[PDB]
């Protein structure tokens, strides 16, 4: 009874979804990620120097 | 290489001396983990000694060895998760007493995992007297299939010793028992002895010569 | 005299040094750096294996030297100093031996009490001893044809003080591991019998490797010192087998660890 | 009424298949060979250890090991700042203010240990003693300076109050052991893992969850958020690392290989987000591309199983610890 | 709080002997680098002697050695310094301050009372002038003229600051010459280059009226600068 009564009212707040599209959603990602490419050292190796480990 | 980092690195140093003295020290006792199954179980085993739901760690002291005994008892948690952290531990204790029994393939699933396997196991029945006052009446039944043994007493003991083991599928495992009829003192000698022999046959098996 | 063989000679000898230098190293690079083998039982090895490598690198050039061109090619000095670090090193490489053979039967009878005192201190302290004590042992009596001394009065003490102490504290100890292993060992049955002859011939191996290599030589050191001289020219390979033992005797004790096994498999790939 | 569950249920199946239609941006460069090496051996523990994290500064980490001590590292120097003793030996978890002055810890013990830093003494001190869980906990994360969110063995997620002292509010609803809570960037909702392969988000305000994600087949072990504060990717036993978003409703990429066989123990993104690292129960640390599915990265090395891992949020660095008391710093 | 109590000093006739003894309460006193610090009855500040936390390491100045002693033991949390062959230009009385050193660590935070003591190369900085008039409610610039470029590889600039309040022990403004210290209003800020050191303070007001001083931590030994004295004309 209470564990209906709780799963019932729950899930129509998840159903409530609108939905985002996958494409343009992963299309903002792979914008997200090249952008931001630039920053993390990770990627492209940085110079020996101004490395703060040897 | 400069004036301060150089007292921060001294500093460092000792720290880690400090820490190195702190492990020396704390590793040089011994450390047995007893997870009772059920219920009549581990209870008159630690009232045999001489801020709740967690875990209770009991020190004890015997012949110059303080023995760090942990029970999970309040864990209401599943097992799988929080039981792997007890991986370097000498050894467990097994508690059991008296249908019912699956308490006989929970020692097969505790016995057998990936890992934690290289560690023997003490089990205990702690109830002796309930079972021989049981057994003087005829249950009888025995609620087991192709029995064939005496009812009484020692032959049906040593019926139910054979089952509940030999489910040992590895070798070097050393499986001890005993019969605790929850009045006696001399449990702790027994874990006391079943624990040396565990450390001879390890350091054996170091260079080893096994 | 081997006119046109020491090149041959030169080339196995090289070839012993190297291969002893190799392991050793091996063995001390992979008690560094591994947690599982940290423990201060490994400090007596470590021990061994530095007198190993000292008494390889040191003894066996000048040695060599000797008895391929028969001339003292150097001078009076240092073939004193020499004998003295040849002596000094054999004996280290015994001892230590002994002392981590006693160790162990310290550990595996009266367990309880013992596991207490193995402090780093402790052991630190025993291995300064055993070189004091092996200096002591080598400290008399400090075409030239500077030979092994055969000092009536020394020969004899230092035989049995380098040889005869060590191999039967080594007998003794090992005898009774051996009956106190089978005693205890008294359906993977398998198992249990193959587990008794395993161990079996590994103490055999140990405690026969040792005494095949040492015996011959200091017996017949012994030998000719006071009591009847009939030596022969198998001398030198007598001597040469201290060697090969000094080579050997790192292995048969790193084979048969199966977590300092894992720590060479590991270091070698 | 029950059966309506499960229509509604289909219904928002076929709802959530429509809603989408591994084919687009494949034409991108791989991230070609990536090969990372030691530069650090923080060698100070003597047990197994479990958790690590950054601090804000990118400087100082802290670990926590079964010796049950606390050591704040000096990563650029390999110096001890401080070792704290613990009351409790058992702990599975650390965190790390974000203002840099307290540091909290908790386990088995199944209440949260909270200590300080700067003090006019010089010496750390605990704090707070929080105890309203009855289970072991997992992780804890700050929210800011005053608040503290954690996950315990409940099946229960609480959000507390440091100076406080209670439970503030109680999540709930996982029907599972709940593992690996990481907060989001944005600091106003995150996303707890559970026992059952399935994840919720949460609302730091409002106290009930907005969205289920399911799909997988066994239990799962970690999970964090994307940089961007849009997404996440969870790992599990079952030797997978999937990733969802909460606009999608559905799992994205599922990075999977036929040699591997093992299980998953802690994840964590790149600056950027597109290096996707994570740690297995193996010799090894996994490492995986973000949305190109392929695997790429490989990190040798060491000896023993591999629990934790965490990148700096400058992305200098990372850091590794083990079972073995080792720690590692790859650039 | 943290307490420095210290009383062992007297008029002691040149060539005798005495000590010196700087309690300590309130703070882990065993885990701290301690430090001595004597100033001349008229004017000047000088480092006498500096024993680490762990006790092993010394130093002392250029004027002490093979005179004066140092020695602290952490159960009595108690510093001990013994005055032996005191000559007439030792009439100066003193204080004992606390140090510690890590990361991020602020030195010389916490300073002494002070004890009354009477009886019968390395790099030097400078403060010109001396005496400045200044006003409430206007802000006042601060110059500590140094001799050698303070900026180690480490990124970091070895410099701190100090201010005695009129017959009060002296307590630190800022430390590394870019950071704040705790219980310090925000009004202050240092400021300065490699070897030029400047400080500012904004809306200064009638009870922050004392003397400044300029302190290295570059390399062993240490010195101060002349000092600045302001008034409220
Ligand atoms: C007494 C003694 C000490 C050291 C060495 C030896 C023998 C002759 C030897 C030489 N070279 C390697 N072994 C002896 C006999």
């Amino acid at each position: 009874i209470a564990q209906a009564r709780k799963l019932v009212e729950q899930l129509k707040m998840e159903a409530n979804i609108d939905r985002i599209k996958v494409s343009k959603a992963a299309a903002d990602l792979m914008a997200y990620c090249e952008a931001h490419a630039k920053e993390d050292p990770l990627l492209t190796p940085v110079p020996a120097s101004e490395n703060p480990f040897r | 290489l400069s004036a301060e980092e150089r007292a921060a690195l001294e500093r460092s140093k000792a720290i880690e001396k400090n820490l190195k003295e702190d492990g020396i020290s704390a590793a040089k006792d011994v450390k047995l983990l007893l997870l009772g199954a059920g219920e009549s179980g581990k209870s008159t085993i630690v009232k045999q000694m001489k801020k709740t739901t967690g875990i209770v760690e009991t020190h004890f002291t015997f012949k110059n060895l303080h023995f760090r005994l942990f029970d999970v008892g309040g864990q209401r948690s599943e097992r799988k998760k929080w039981i792997h952290c007890f991986e370097d531990v000498t050894a467990i204790i097994f508690c059991v007493a008296l249908r019912m029994h699956e308490s006989l393939m929970l020692f097969d699933s505790i016995c057998n995992n990936k890992f934690f396997i290289d560690t023997s196991i003490i089990l205990f029945l702690n109830k002796k007297d309930l079972f021989g006052e049981k057994i003087k009446k005829s249950p009888l039944t025995i609620c087991f299939p192709e029995y064939t043994g005496p009812n009484t007493y020692e032959d049906a003991a040593a019926y139910i010793q054979a089952q509940f083991e030999s489910k040992n599928r590895s070798p070097n495992k050393e499986i001890y028992c005993h019969m605790t009829c929850a009045t006696d003192t001399n449990n702790i000698q027994v874990v006391f002895d079943a624990v040396t022999d565990i450390i001879i046959a390890n350091n054996l098996r170091g260079c080893g010569l096994y | 005299y081997s006119l046109q063989v020491t090149l041959t000679l030169v080339c196995l000898a090289g070839l012993l040094m190297l291969l002893t230098v190799f392991g050793n190293v091996l063995v001390i690079i992979a008690v560094f750096t591994s947690r599982a083998l940290k423990a201060p039982q490994n400090l007596f090895l470590v021990s061994l294996a530095s007198a190993d490598i000292l008494v390889a690198t040191l003894v066996i050039p000048f040695s060599l030297a000797n008895e391929v061109m028969g001339y003292w090619y150097f001078g009076k000095a240092w073939c004193e100093i020499y004998l003295a670090l040849d002596v000094l090193f054999c004996t280290s490489s015994i001892v230590h031996l002994c002392a981590i053979s006693l160790d162990r039967y310290w550990s595996i009878t009266q367990a309880i009490e013992y596991n207490l005192k193995r402090t780093p201190r402790r052991i630190k302290a025993i291995i300064i001893t055993v070189w004091v004590i092996s200096a002591v042992i080598s400290f008399p009596p400090l075409e030239p044809r500077c030979e092994i001394n055969d000092q009536k009065w020394y020969v004899i003490s230092s035989c049995i003080g380098s040889f005869f102490a060590p191999c039967l504290i080594m007998i003794l100890v090992y005898v009774r591991i051996y009956q106190i292993a089978k005693r205890r060992t008294r359906s993977r049955w398998r198992g249990r019998q193959n587990r008794e002859k395993r161990f079996t011939f590994v103490l055999a191996v140990v405690i026969g490797v040792f005494v095949v290599c040492w015996f011959p030589f200091f017996f017949t050191y012994t030998l000719t010192a006071v009591g009847c001289s009939v030596p022969r020219t198998l001398f030198k390979f007598f001597f040469w087998f201290g060697y090969c033992n000094s080579s050997l005797n790192p292995v048969i004790y790193t084979i048969f660890n199966h977590d300092f096994r894992r720590a060479f498999k590991k270091i070698l790939c | 009424l029950r059966q309506e569950a499960e229509q509604l249920k289909n219904q928002i199946r076929d709802a959530r298949k429509a809603c989408a239609d591994s084919q687009i941006t494949n034409n991108i460069d791989p991230v070609g060979r990536i090969q990372m090496r030691t530069r650090r051996t923080l060698r100070g523990h003597l047990a197994k250890i479990y958790a690590m994290h950054w601090g804000t500064d990118s400087r100082l980490l802290v670990s926590a090991s079964q010796d049950g001590k606390l050591i704040i590292w000096d990563s650029y120097t390999t110096n001890k700042v401080h070792a704290i003793p613990l009351r409790s030996s058992w702990v599975m978890t650390c965190a790390y203010a974000p203002s840099g002055n307290y540091v909290a810890c908790g386990g088995l013990d199944n209440i949260c240990s909270i200590y300080n830093l700067k003090t006019r003494e010089g010496n750390v001190r605990v704090s707070r003693e929080l105890a309203g869980h009855t289970g072991y906990l997992s992780c804890c994360r700050f929210l800011d300076d005053n608040q503290i969110v954690t996950s315990s063995g409940d099946t229960t997620c609480a959000l507390w109050d440091i100076e406080t002292g209670q439970q503030t509010t109680t999540f709930t609803g996982h029907t599972g052991d709940v593992m690996s809570l990481s907060l989001a960037p944005d600091t106003r909702l995150f996303v707890s893992g559970a026992c059952d392969a399935s994840a919720k988000l949460w609302d730091v305000r409002e106290g009930m969850c907005r969205q289920t994600f399911t799909g997988h087949e066994s239990d799962i072990n970690a999970i964090c958020f994307f940089p961007n504060g849009n997404a996440f990717a969870t790992g599990s036993d079952d030797a997978t690392c999937r990733l969802f978003d909460l606009r999608a409703d559905q799992e994205l990429m599922t990075y999977s290989h036929d040699n591997i066989i093992c299980g998953i123990t802690s994840v964590s993104f790149s600056k950027s987000g597109r290096l996707l690292l994570a740690g297995y129960d193996d010799f090894n640390c996994n490492v995986w591309d973000a949305l190109k599915a392929d695997r790429a990265g490989v990190l040798a090395g060491h000896d023993n199983r591999v629990s934790c891992l965490g990148v700096t949020d400058d992305g200098m660095a990372v850091a590794t610890g083990s079972w073995d008391s080792f720690l590692k710093i790859w650039n | 709080d943290v307490q420095l109590v210290e009383s062992g000093g007297g008029l002691v006739q040149p060539g005798g002997s005495r000590k010196l003894s700087c309690s300590a309460s309130g703070f882990a006193f065993s885990s701290f680098g301690m430090h001595w610090v004597r100033q001349a009855p008229e004017k000047g500040l000088e480092w006498v002697a500096y024993i680490s936390s762990g006790s092993g390491t010394i130093y002392y100045a250029d004027t002490v050695k093979g005179r004066f002693t140092i020695s602290r033991d952490d159960p009595k949390n108690t510093l001990f310094l013994q005055m032996t062959s005191l000559r007439s230009e030792d009439t100066a009385m003193y204080y004992c301050v606390r140090s510690i050193y890590y990361y991020g660590s602020s030195p010389f935070d916490f300073w002494g009372q002070g004890t009354t003591l009477t009886v019968s190369s390395d790099i030097v900085m400078t403060q010109a002038t001396s005496s400045v008039p200044v006003t409430p409610g206007e802000s006042v610039s601060i110059s500590c003229r140094s001799s050698k470029s303070l900026l180690h590889s480490n990124g970091n600039t070895y410099l701190y600051w100090f201010l005695q309040r009129p017959g009060q022990s002296p307590q630190l403004l800022i430390y590394r010459m870019s950071n704040l210290a705790s219980g310090v209003p925000d009004r202050f800020s240092g400021s300065g280059s490699g070897t030029a050191f400047t400080l500012t303070i904004s809306r200064l007001e009638a009870e922050d009226v004392g003397v400044y001083y300029c302190m290295q931590h570059l390399e062993y030994p240490l010195t101060f600068g002349a000092g600045t004295k302001l008034e409220l004309k």
